[PDB]
């Protein structure tokens, strides 16, 4: 909540969506979140940063991606 | 007379701005927008800003090579190929970025809204 950080995603469509994330939450979680906003079921996701796959079971800190508020990391649908 | 003029439009009350064309002036308002990314969506005139390219010196979101979006400063743009790419400063270091990586957040593109505004 209070400290949710933003998040960008970019889907199979060419669409980029953003996302509030806690540092916590899993990537189960974001993939939810992504179905909630955007439609699309966990079951087709795969996500990566960096060209690097983000496993269930994680959060992105577990990846070290969430920086300050300055910074909003790029999530790829694949 | 907006059919075919680059712009930046985004499609949500507090969303950024991306990049696009606008295809159509369809019915209440709207304008069928293709974006460079390839989404194509009915977006609301009141959130369409007719520049193109993005003036030296405004504030802009760009997608670094690492994969983080952040702050910067519009210093410059080159025409390649057909191509657009913005010289944007972030952190005193100029890079080159596609038009496509230069987005706008809300505050961003309201900076620009009365100069740029459609309507």
């Amino acid at each position: 909540g209070p400290g949710s950080m933003l998040i960008f995603v970019k889907t199979l469509t060419g669409k980029t969506i953003t996302l509030e994330v806690e540092p916590s939450d899993t990537i189960e979680n974001v993939k939810a979140k992504i179905q909630d906003k955007e439609g699309i079921p966990p079951d087709q996701q795969r996500l990566a940063f960096a060209g690097k796959s983000l496993e269930d079971g994680r959060t992105l800190s577990d990846y070290n991606i969430l920086k300050d508020s300055k910074r909003h990391p790029l999530l790829r649908l694949r | 007379s907006f059919v075919g003029l680059r712009v930046v439009a985004k499609w949500s009350s507090n969303g950024y701005f991306y990049s696009g064309k606008i295809t159509r002036d369809v019915g209440a308002g709207k304008y069928k927008l293709l974006f460079d990314d390839g989404y194509e969506c009915d977006v609301l005139g009141k959130d369409i800003l007719l520049c193109d390219p993005i003036p030296l010196d405004t504030e802009v979101t760009a997608l670094s090579e690492d994969e983080y979006f952040s702050a910067g400063v519009v210093k410059g743009h080159r025409k390649e190929s057909g191509e657009l790419y913005y010289s944007i400063e972030k952190e005193g270091q100029r890079k080159w970025y596609k038009r496509m990586a230069v987005i706008l957040s809300l505050e961003q593109g309201n900076r620009l809204r009365e100069q740029y505004g459609l309507g």
